[PDB]
């Protein structure tokens, strides 16, 4: 739990959504289990996609697989995280914006996937890309049994600034700032009303004489779930 | 829940007397308003259908409501919504099925409220605008194929008002003959037969 | 040389030379098959791909290969043969003296002409082999009309300089 | 007619099911061929012959049914 | 690219048992056929005798002695045919019992060898042939009941005349 | 050629009387093979125990530990051989019952020739299996005698 300090400053970089465009032989990707309209779409753009994973059909000593992923737009990549996959030998990651051989460049060839997760924090300078290339190779003596390989969560700035543009049709900053401000005001009203309903919910709890032993006894009821949901919101 | 119905609802509630029929069902109206601020997609047009049916052309309220609808452009919005749902372009000079049925019902209630001095009760501006929309090619394509009863109600509605009869003429197979052959092929039956006979009578009277 | 019948010459990484460099030879079970076996470990592979790197595939399918490990095997590189190649005669008999030689804008081929008119052009860029072996005929109609324009006919020709030209 | 049809379908259902048995038979001929376990191949050839007789008798019944 | 032998005794089990869970299944359905064939032809003879009793009973009192004798001889011959075919049928069902047990304990062998798929296929086939055999059985008992009703009504009208 | 029902059984039962005889042959062979392999292993361990007995007191602690570890590994090999032994003998018992009641089925069909052939095969496999059972049991008894001699000399020293 001490190593959990590997990813810091996650507030300033927004979550990015994923689209599966290419996969390899015996490999698949699954999901692990008008102002208001523009505001809702922008809010949905800034959401963490649910957990997803790669499932491989046939594993062997040196199982070589290739996947391509698209965000739908050139987006700054600032932080990466690959969860631990103890049954794989190594991976490589390359990114590009237009073509694989046009602007493709190698990013990492990591052979330490089995023992620890992959952490690479605060990409400096932040590259921009839209397409992503993954090459993975299985461990020697691998048992041919199915397993999950989560992709992790990827963060960056979808909207690009002029100086971030000059490294490698952008709408003007003012109107984009105005509509995100509108989203902020709307989420402020929503946050106030949701937290307020949570306050009324907690005020709807009958309080006997204070015996916190009974308060702990409540762990071992629909009320707990509804307060959990309200706090979640 | 398609966004176009919710967007049209905000304009629809501007009409006086819309809230009076909207408040009949409190729960669904509250849920719709909650979705607006930030079965359900049928209601933004279903409330309009009820308002059109309850307000006849024999009274000043219905004709005023209809001319305000022309003025603000609700009919253009419902026509382009129908165009997007049916993949049919206008004559330039499973949820989708239920949506098309509700839109056709709204149009039928707008023309003839009783179907759910009436010739000049609807201005010919509606006639010339409805001569440019997507209603005729889409209805023609659907003829060549709940919704069927709504379409028959739309036909008796569009034939009920005299000023609206001329758009039944194709721009060369007549609608009455096509309806007669499909009715014979299908043979619910008495209603289809009666509406087919009424449509044929209206087309013959116009010709 | 085993990869003459390779059906995937147009592939990027499945070219005959790089996969021969990894120490593999074409031994297909049927004509048109891309089956190959190594000369050191004899791992067998089929259904090759244009992206299959020779060293990477040999290492992945045979990390225990001494060729993969860099260990001393019985491999004989082409450079050893090239640096010890026994001089090829311009003619099969090996008696005619060489009048001239050289190269021009296309020095991939080396030409050697004899005094009797026999000229042999080698593919010295590639492995030492005979590429062209011929004799110049002095009774050529073009040569005949060129000599006629200069003024039984007896014509003799001797090559004094050689050059190979290309665009 | 229904009954005869039923046994026609049954013979078709069993002839391929023994053809797959011939396939596994050939596989097992190959597999014990490499390892010289002398006493194996004799009983395996007996396996091959018995399944051949079952194969041939099913073909003859396949023919005779269609006669009827 | 992709890759293109003293076998242990367990593979030999999986192989040897896969030879038998199918061929006992073969002779299982072959018993199911032959048994159905007897249950069909014997039912044909039973329905023939039922029809003979219906026409003889309906024509009672309308024939002479010679006609009654010829009809009664036809009825006796049909009785002997159905009886003998039923005697064959009993030995056919006696054999399909053994075929059922053969496939059941062959599937037990397949489960003992790790070839679970052959075991489940054999067992599901046993239940399928059991359903088919019980269906044709109930058809046979239906026709026997019809024949019994025709014999009792023949005796009743014969007593009446 | 409208075949009767009796000829269908007379031809049909020959399939299982050859197929369960095939299973009985492969189980009998493999059981004989596993018995012979286990008998050879037991003889090898018997030789190891006799050699360990004959070397007692002539080796240091390390060599005694090494030979004891080899004996332990051989014991584990016997355990795995005995497990496959019991499973093979189980399947051979199942095959014996299979061919016996299959030949009984051939008897009740009147196809007695296939039945008697299966019968003679059952007696042949029973005698062969019991023979190599006796050989295995003789090897086990010899191993027990070697172990007793090993314990006697170890206690004596
Ligand atoms: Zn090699």
């Amino acid at each position: 739990e001490g190593s959990f300090t590997s990813l810091t400053g996650l507030l300033e970089v927004e979550p990015l959504h994923f689209t599966c465009v290419s996969t390899s032989d015996g490999t698949r990707i699954e999901r692990d289990d008008g102002l208001a309209l523009a505001i809702s779409h922008a809010s949905h753009f800034l959401q963490p996609p649910p957990h997803q994973s790669i499932i491989i059909e046939r594993m062997h000593s040196g199982a070589r697989r290739f996947v391509t992923l698209d965000f739908g737009r050139p987006i700054l990549l600032t932080d990466v995280l690959i969860p631990t996959c103890g049954d794989l030998a190594s991976l490589s990651i390359d990114i590009w914006t237009l073509g694989e051989e046009v602007d493709g460049r190698r990013l990492v060839v990591a052979t330490d996937i089995s023992t620890h997760s992959l952490i690479l924090h605060d990409l400096i300078p932040p590259p921009v890309c839209r397409f992503m290339k993954i090459t993975v190779i299985g461990r020697y003596g691998s048992t041919n049994a199915r397993a999950k390989i989560p992709l992790g969560f990827y963060y960056g700035h979808t909207y690009i600034l002029p100086w971030e543009s000059e490294l490698k049709n952008q709408p003007e900053i003012d109107q984009h700032l105005a509509m995100m401000v509108a989203l902020q005001e709307d989420i402020q009203c929503r946050y106030n009303l949701a937290c307020h309903r949570l306050e009324t919910l907690l005020q709807s709890i009958d309080l006997p004489p204070l015996n916190s032993a009974n308060n702990a006894q409540y762990f071992l009821v629909e009320e707990d779930s509804r307060v959990f949901s309200a706090y979640q919101d | 829940i398609p966004a176009h119905s919710l967007a049209a609802f905000g304009l629809f509630l501007r009409l006086p007397g819309y809230a009076e029929v909207l408040l009949k069902e409190r729960k669904h109206a509250q849920c719709l308003l909650r979705l607006v601020l930030g079965v359900l997609p049928t209601l933004p047009f279903h409330v309009l259908r009820s308002l059109f049916s309850t307000t006849p052309l024999t009274t000043d309220d219905g004709v005023l409501l209809r001319r305000m609808a022309l003025e603000i452009g609700a009919l253009h919005l419902i026509l382009v919504c129908l165009s997007a749902l049916s993949h049919h372009s206008p004559r330039v000079p499973r949820l989708e099925e239920e949506h098309v049925t509700c839109l056709l019902q709204v149009l039928a209630s707008y023309i003839n409220p009783v179907s759910s001095q009436n010739s000049n009760a609807l201005p010919s501006v509606l006639l010339e605008l409805l001569s440019q929309s997507c209603l005729i090619p889409a209805m023609s394509s659907y003829l060549r194929n709940p919704l069927y009863r709504a379409l028959l109600e739309l036909l008796r509605a569009i034939a009920s008002c005299a000023a609206m009869v001329p758009l039944l003429l194709p721009l060369q197979t007549s609608v009455g003959t096509l309806l007669a052959k499909m009715k014979t092929c299908v043979d619910l039956v008495p209603d289809i037969q009666k509406t087919a006979e009424i449509v044929y009578a209206a087309t013959t009277s116009l010709r | 040389e085993t990869f003459t019948s390779w059906p995937h010459v147009g592939y990027r990484w499945a070219q005959p030379d790089p996969m021969a460099q990894a120490g593999f030879y074409h031994q297909p079970a049927s004509s048109g098959d891309d089956r190959a076996m190594c000369f050191t470990c004899s791992v067998c592979l089929v259904c090759w791909e244009p992206t299959d790197e020779p060293w990477s595939e040999h290492e992945r399918h045979s990390p225990n290969c001494p060729f993969v490990k860099g260990e001393h095997t019985q491999n004989v590189p082409l450079s050893v043969t090239l640096a010890t190649s026994p001089a090829q005669f311009p003619c099969t008999d090996g008696t005619d003296r060489i009048s001239c030689f050289g190269s021009g804008s296309c020095p991939h081929f080396l030409a050697a002409a004899t005094k009797r008119g026999k000229i042999c052009i080698w593919d010295v860029s590639k492995l030492m082999k005979v590429h062209l072996k011929f004799e110049i005929n002095a009774y050529d109609p073009a040569i005949v009309q060129q000599l006629i324009l200069s003024g039984a006919m007896e014509v003799s020709l001797d090559i004094t300089a050689l050059s190979i030209l290309q665009q | 007619s229904r009954k005869i049809r039923k046994q026609l379908v049954h013979h078709k259902q069993q002839l391929n099911l023994l053809k797959a048995k011939q396939k596994a038979l050939v596989e097992q001929m190959e597999k014990e061929k490499i390892q010289s376990n002398k006493g194996s191949s004799y009983k395996l050839l007996v396996e091959q012959a018995k399944l051949k007789q079952a194969t041939s008798k099913h073909f003859k019944d396949l023919i005779r049914l269609r006669r009827t | 690219a992709v890759p293109i032998h003293s076998l242990s005794s367990e593979a030999l089990m999986r192989r040897a048992v896969s030879l038998v869970t199918d061929s006992t299944s073969t002779f299982l359905s072959q018993t199911t056929y032959a048994l159905i064939e007897a249950i069909t032809e014997y039912t044909k003879a039973v329905y023939t005798l039922t029809s003979l009793y219906r026409q003889y009973t309906s024509l009672l009192g309308k024939m002479n002695s010679e006609e009654e004798d010829e009809v009664w001889q036809v009825i006796i011959g049909a009785r002997a045919e159905m009886t003998s075919k039923h005697q064959e049928y009993l030995k056919l069902e006696t054999t399909w019992m053994t075929a059922v047990g053969l496939s059941e304990m062959a599937a037990e062998a397949a489960y003992q060898t790790g070839a679970d798929q052959a075991s489940i296929t054999a067992r599901n086939h046993i239940q399928l042939v059991k359903l088919q055999v019980e269906e044709v059985h109930q058809l046979s008992r239906k026709a026997e009941t019809k024949l019994a009703e025709a014999q009792i009504e023949e005796l009743r009208q014969k007593t009446q005349e």
